[PDB]
């Protein structure tokens, strides 16, 4: 009885912390803030979860059933049960709520940024004016000699 | 004399037996009906979804 | 051809998005009822242990 009362004062006085998350503003750059130990653990066993949501997904849109992914889904379940069950137990219901919270307010801004970035460019008249989109990613340079006709003619 | 030493040490087992449930099951209890004391939830079923 | 494809994927994601607005709508009233399934667990089974 008492090393349960123990276990249970522990968990209150964990609960007592106050977990502080970083201000999310959009427009400042890179800076070193560390992100909280149960912000990170849930938002890796919430990914690990949405990966194998995620897989679920695309196979039932390829009709391509190969039967060699039940066992690989079974381990992948298993994985998250383990990692769930240890951020339950690492970490206070009161954190791992208040993570949840920060993680849905994450989420809703990213749809924001997404609407207010595809209505600035019904505003532009047929003018072709193709500035300056600079970063992203790819260009595996590998491949043949295939024709294909650069299409951005207009 | 060594029965009323071993009787003194059952009723201090019994007791703290009796107040170690009650310990126990003060964890359990919602914050309505305890006083102002900072009751932070323990539990996710104490917690306002 | 890849036209005609292309619609018939674009129905196919339709749908299973209306499976998933229905599987949150249900997982979401199915915290609310373990919420109140453990509250009274405590209450019905746990605290009437101290009297006995």
């Amino acid at each position: 009885i008492q090393y349960r009362c123990e276990q249970l004062q522990e968990i209150r006085r964990a609960s007592q912390r106050e977990v502080m998350f970083s201000a999310v503003d959009p427009d400042l750059s890179s800076s070193t803030f560390l992100e909280p130990e149960v912000l990170r653990d849930v938002r890796e066993v919430c990914k690990l979860r949405f990966k194998f949501l995620r897989s679920l997904h695309d196979d039932s849109i390829s009709s391509s059933v190969h039967p060699g992914k039940e066992d690989l889904r079974s381990l992948s379940h298993q994985q998250w049960m383990s990692m769930a069950e240890k951020v339950w137990n690492t970490h206070t219901p009161n954190h791992i709520l208040a993570a949840l919270e920060r993680l849905t307010l994450n989420s809703t801004q990213e749809l924001k940024k997404l609407q207010f970035s595809q209505a600035a460019d019904l505003s532009k008249g047929p003018s072709c004016q193709l500035k300056e989109f600079s970063e992203p990613i790819t260009q595996s340079r590998s491949c043949n000699e295939s024709t294909h006709l650069d299409p951005q003619e207009t | 004399h060594l029965l009323r030493v071993t009787n003194k040490k059952l009723n201090h087992e019994l007791q703290s037996i009796v107040n170690g449930v009650q310990t126990l099951m003060s964890f359990f209890s919602t914050p309505e009906t305890a006083c102002e004391l900072s009751s932070q939830p323990i539990f996710l079923s104490q917690l306002l979804l | 051809q890849n036209i005609q494809e292309a619609c018939l994927l674009l129905d196919k994601k339709q749908k299973h998005i209306q499976i998933l607005i229905k599987g949150n709508s249900s997982s979401k009233s199915q915290i609310r009822r373990s919420s109140v399934e453990a509250q009274k667990y405590v209450q019905d089974k746990l605290l009437p242990w101290p009297q006995e």
